[PDB]
């Protein structure tokens, strides 16, 4: 099962996060959105640390490391939630103790967003996506982030390339029964980009409404570029 | 800058 | 070498159209936006008829055929613009008689959007995108369009598979010096999607502002 | 409907 590059990407795995929702008070849209933003803020700390272990990431200039994260952060966040929700049915695992169903999405005003995320879930279910693939797409999405503020393009492309290769070796190694699987995997990224943008725009509108407390890191990402 | 700071961090 | 699907897609590649802007009407932003929409609107007829020449496409239910076109149409419009614009620099060939440079984008309130498309252009220029790749990708874009409303998922997946396989072969045959080139091509689709969305949203706002007249087909695709 | 009509109509280039 061993590709070198993939094993570095599994560093943060298995992840656990909790919302620890307070049952003392009734759930509201404000409470649910606050929880999500809190989860997002904290996962970003994990995402940042995981990215440092991406061979080549830390070697880029800091502005470039920032540029990619700033373009790809939501894609990574969404991708995580997606993976955690694979063995569930029409529910999203935003935390191990915070699983959103249709009613809960409705309460948060996130039915449209969470549906799109479920579309993405559906697609990975029937492909039976793996730990290994999931972590590799995160890094690809990050590397292929399409930032317009990249200082050293050749390095970022080298990195895209290295990760692309990691994915090819892995599918060649582990999924010979389908010589295109890598291609199929790459073909899920458009939906990821689309969903990400929907999420960012929505949560940006939420920030502007000003009713939902947001922590520093989440705001920094939200207000960038 | 917290992003930066977190990126400048350690081990 | 030869590939059957690539050959069909090349041959289905349709003819130029033209913006035919009114020279009487004064150079404002609503002139620009109206022309682009009339064009887009007529360009959609072409796309619709072009879809049918895609191997497997007509084999789908009419509903699926609509769904795919309803998701992907703007990506196909933009891919058209992108391709036409590869021989130029920092300008977008919307049609042969309508080329927008940076200043003309500002005047029409399209700088950000057209810059993103330019980004797309520059990527394919850096990759030396060939006609054969372009038409295959345009087809893949249509088939990989991620509509929420697909009746027959397995047929659409087949169509994706077929189109994908053709790209694999073409790149296997013509670009053995880069055994990843196919994947590099596919990895340009996110930015296509993103730019498509940016565009759909911008022009949707314009529809709502009510100042730019829009022909039926354009509106129908826009409101979907 | 217009989309549908055109799908059903023939391509006349
Ligand atoms: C829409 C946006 C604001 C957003 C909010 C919150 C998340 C959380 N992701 N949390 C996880 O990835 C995870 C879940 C459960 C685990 O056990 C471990 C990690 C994502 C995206």
């Amino acid at each position: 099962p061993y590709n070198k590059i993939v094993s570095h990407l599994l560093v943060a795995e298995p992840e656990k996060i909790y919302a620890m929702p307070d049952p003392t008070v009734p759930d509201s849209d404000i409470k649910a959105l606050t929880t999500l933003c809190d989860l997002a803020d904290r996962e970003l700390v994990v995402i940042i640390g995981w990215a440092k272990h991406i061979p080549g990431f830390s070697t880029l200039s800091l502005a470039d490391q920032m540029s990619l994260l700033q373009s790809a952060w939501m894609e990574i966040l969404i991708l995580g939630v997606v993976y955690r929700s694979l063995s569930f049915e029409d529910e999203l695992v935003y935390a191990d103790d915070y699983i959103m169903d249709e009613d809960q999405s409705k309460l948060a005003g996130l039915l449209d967003l969470n549906n799109a995320i479920l579309q993405l879930v559906k697609k990975y279910k029937s492909m039976k996506l793996e730990k290994e693939e999931f972590v590799t797409l995160k890094a690809i999405a990050l590397a292929n982030s399409d930032s317009m503020h990249i200082e050293d393009v050749e390095a970022v492309q080298k990195l895209q390339d290295v990760l692309h290769e990691a994915l090819q070796d892995y599918e060649a190694g582990q999924h010979m029964e389908d010589p295109r699987r890598a291609g199929k995997m790459l073909m899920t990224l458009p939906l990821l980009r689309q969903t990400s943008t929907k999420a960012v725009q929505h949560f940006y509108n939420i920030k502007l409404e000003g009713k939902v407390p947001m922590h520093k890191l989440f705001l920094e990402m939200l207000e960038a570029k | 800058s917290l992003l930066l700071h977190l990126l400048k961090s350690q081990t």
